[PDB]
């Protein structure tokens, strides 16, 4: 349940 | 009026997420904008500085600056309104408020459709937000357009992350094998990147979750171990990985170790406020498997206050618990479940 | 002795024609080999012809002769080549799909999928069929996955007439589980581009019906009736989509306070659903509606039990709230049955 | 809902 | 003037872009009866620039030309979008009456105007790529049919997609291998019958596929394709003349020359009718005076060496002139290599 | 060489 | 069971898992002592040929392939394919893209007959066409390679594909689009581990088209930065040195030109593979230093490496636009005849 | 013009 990082 | 073009250049560097150029332009234009007069230009600079502020992950200053930018929304250019909505969106994303963030990102989206302005990062952020808001069809729907934009802008470093989103989508949707076949391909082609460690960490963690759901608890703790080996920060991925580790450890009937894990998550989550939701999760887990007291039920009412399908899971857990004893509460519980979930 | 690879050659050409559905080439090679097959003694060639003839029989939609032929070829399935086994499983799959047993069809199509995957064989239409079964099985995510995998291949060799159907499946995918506006844009472009085909009426009927469902769910029943009738005036020949369309229109009229009128339509669908054995899934469903409105009693429970037996479910919750008037305890078991449906 | 016919 | 004349051009514009004849002709005559209310310049101008595309689809070249001349004298003042519509209009109208170069040079300006404006017309890509295609083996044709296909697939323009595939097919054809084009035609021929307008597709595809076997060899094999293509020729167009001329090539290269005479006669009699058959008439009259008269060979070229508005006719007129008139031939390769360079 | 028609 | 692990090592050779390839090889050095199954031994020999094409051991590769050619008759279709592929890449590393293209195409049709698929093969063929100058086939194969790599998440290869299509653009027009692509690469070639090579070649190319536009003042800059980040000597190095010599000779600065060209020729002198890039360098020396000397003296040894050749033949008669009479028209006949 | 490298 791991998600990458946002763009910004 | 060269300041205007230099601001547009700053935006050009900010959307590409360039590092050195953004800093250079930031400081030299910080020196050049001593002639602050034109309101729209100044506020444009304030919004570009808002995005630049997002680039450095300074949540507090971002919120305060967005509050100062909030007071004067009435006299904004449409582009400036767009920028404000986006800024508030990412601000909500940094505070792990994925719902609000999704809202601001959607308003940002419709504004982007109105103005004809376009950048793939928006769609990617919306898809990510949905992914955090639990396996939406719109997550895949948006991540496809994200791929569409990124592949045209050569944003491969973002493309692979999109592939990770699709991977967790297929993961929680049920199709484990395809998710594995994608994840392995990610592992093979992550080493070419300069920041392979984070991709490897996330991928191995999710792989551990998949193997955990397959019944292979042996590979799960292994991939978790390698993930912890490769991690280097204290994001929600860390806490979640610790939670998964605690799960696979308690599935092996191991003692104390899982407790040390959930405590190791509990303190780190008690630290910086943002993790409180996640914190609750693990603490709730502990209340289920360590105190053996039904006191959590009281707290369940409390945890029914700030509240996602997780809520459904909790109330249905109380439903199966009640079905073992008292009917009525379980009846109304699952009634609410199946009638509100749709 | 050299004739063998020539006949096998023409068999491969007939297979090629069957895959591309070139009915002209299909019939031509059919009458080119049906008379030339008189001097064939090799088991392999004979079985190839017998298996291609099953797909040719699928083209004719003769489910009886198809089922009988497959029954004949079931006894000799053991000596079949893996590709022949592939063809047999595929034929049985489409056979089950024609009898509207989408579960069995899904089984044989999945086995056909793994068998085709092992041999490195690739028929783009297979993914479309599996996807279609998935859509028939109450909107799956695998439906989206498989229509995508089918689209990747269809675009490769210009089969747009299939592509549009894939887009319809995608539009349904957005329709049932998600919001409707995107699906409405889908159907809009579909309507705007289906007029170039030589079979506009079917696409228009399906599209208009699905859009009618979109409205009915979204709201404005009066907006839905128009689309429903506009599709009904195009459907002509009776099939599953027709019965479902009249069920949908009846479902709209009963909420529009027209009542009895809809019932007539229901009857118009009921007697028409008794003609074929494959329409059962709709037939009983229509009945489930009738007994629900003009026969509100305890017999409702018994009949919907008798319908709960073969229909392997929106019923459970309804029977649960029907159990709300009397004793409570026994209820939640049906809820756990819903849970097992979710699992 | 209305779903298209198979291939064949 | 002030209320909803373009206020309903939010529903009408979609009909104008998606080529939906139903709504288009539904509000066409409505507009014709609801346009004697306006006195504004903008309203009437680009509605005349809607009239030009309303007329080019009805194929009335003369009125298009006159309207072009009348919209040219007021083109200077207004308006940017109206300017785009005028350049697109003159481009297409020019492409109608052969003149592909004059259409191209301004359709490029139309391209940069549509690019700078931000508006997106897939039809512009398709048409400019068609111009490129008629101007021989252009790679920009490939680029633009890709740019057009990427959008067409999202717009479900299958009938346009197949046309893009035809452009790629003739590109590949006139460029090299032939076989890929043969396969693409092999797929189109079977996948064209699903359309309602299959006859034109079959005609064009069988025509080009017939042209391939000419370069391939054994022209008798091409003869049947030319026969089938000519049997499906409905009205009048340049490609018909191309078909009959290529059939004449198949004949003259074959043993039989008697039929070729009649085919050439038919070509001449059919080409000297209108304006768009100019170059085709001149190339159909080339070999006739070159290979029969012998004494009238150099005369024809002498008359039209400066009227092709390159390789073949400057090579063949200098193939034996590689041994005669060295002063003339050697310094004529200048523009021959220059046009290929720049 | 034969070509398709323009858009319009 | 060793055959399956051989297939595993093959898969490792496909995905270029260097450390995995290395360890499995070290396992095979002890595993391949008790087999004697002939076919397995040959399988290991050819997979070791791939091991050689990965380790850039040209001599050992050519020698091994020569030792493997004698028993080519006994190979299975797969092993035949592997021999053809290995040979193709062997002559590719030797900068012989002719034979390379041949063996690559034959390997392609063999793979299409066998039902075997490798995106790397198509990419290699596209690169072979790219090395053979302007090609529609380069784009044609780089698009299939594009789809394949995108399906296999091989981003690092997709970048080089974008470089390929960009290069194919640059040799005609689309300098705008080419600059857009390249500039889009420079910002995206920073998220990699091997940034320096990409930056070097892309700066050399964009400097080459900035030189092609007429803005050389930026060209010298980008070339300088390209030389700044190169840490090896290959064909691309001699190429960017040659181009540097171009932007130098046009900018009147002839001293840096003479130094760069002398250094170029001398550096190309060692490797026998650099000769194909050497024999053109000296040609640039002809148009600027020896001057007006009988071209055929250096051209008699330049007649063979010419098997942009049409540009060379045209230039051979672009200098002779002051003379007469038959030889010019004859060279015209020659180039026109080779145009098709 | 500089070119990328062979796969392998």
């Amino acid at each position: 349940s791991s998600k990458p990082d946002i763009v910004g | 009026e060269d300041v205007k073009g230099k601001l547009d250049e700053w935006l050009n560097a900010l959307v590409h997420l360039d590092k050195q150029q953004v800093e250079r332009i930031y400081e030299e234009l910080q020196g050049e904008m001593k002639h602050v007069l034109d309101f729209e230009i100044i506020n444009y600079y304030k919004l570009l500085y808002t995005r630049y502020l997002i680039m450095k992950r300074d949540i507090s200053a971002l919120e305060e600056e967005l509050d100062k930018l909030k007071k004067v929304y009435k006299k904004y250019s449409p582009f400036q309104k767009l920028l404000y909505m986006y800024g508030r969106g990412l601000l909500c994303c940094l505070q792990y408020r994925w719902k609000d963030g999704l809202d601001y990102l959607l308003k940002t989206e419709v504004m982007a459709k109105e103005q004809g302005y376009h950048e793939t990062g928006l769609y990617y952020n919306i898809a990510l937000a949905y992914t955090h808001l639990d396996i939406h069809h719109l997550a895949i729907h948006f991540v496809n357009m994200a791929l569409e934009g990124f592949r045209s802008e050569y944003k491969f470093r973002n493309i692979i992350n999109c592939q990770i989103l699709i991977a967790v989508s297929y993961t929680e949707k049920g199709q484990y094998e395809e998710a594995l076949k994608m994840y392995e391909s990610i592992l093979r082609e992550a080493t070419s990147f300069a920041d392979k460690d984070v991709l490897l960490a996330i991928t191995l963690s999710n792989m551990g979750s998949i193997y955990y759901k397959k019944g292979k608890y042996q590979q799960a703790k292994k991939y978790y171990l390698d993930s912890l080996q490769l991690q280097k920060q204290i994001d929600l991925n860390y806490l979640d990985t610790i939670y998964e580790m605690a799960l696979v450890c308690i599935k092996l009937e191991e003692l104390e170790e899982a407790r040390t894990l959930i405590d190791k998550g509990i303190d780190a989550a008690k630290q910086e406020e943002r993790f409180n939701a996640k914190l609750y999760l693990l603490l709730m887990l502990r209340y289920k498997y360590f105190e053996e007291a039904k006191d959590y039920k009281a707290f369940l009412e409390n945890e029914a206050i700030p509240l996602i399908e997780l809520k459904k899971v909790y109330v249905e857990l109380a439903e199966h618990f009640s079905s073992l004893s008292r009917f009525e509460e379980s009846n109304r519980y699952y009634r609410l479940v199946i009638d509100l979930m749709n």
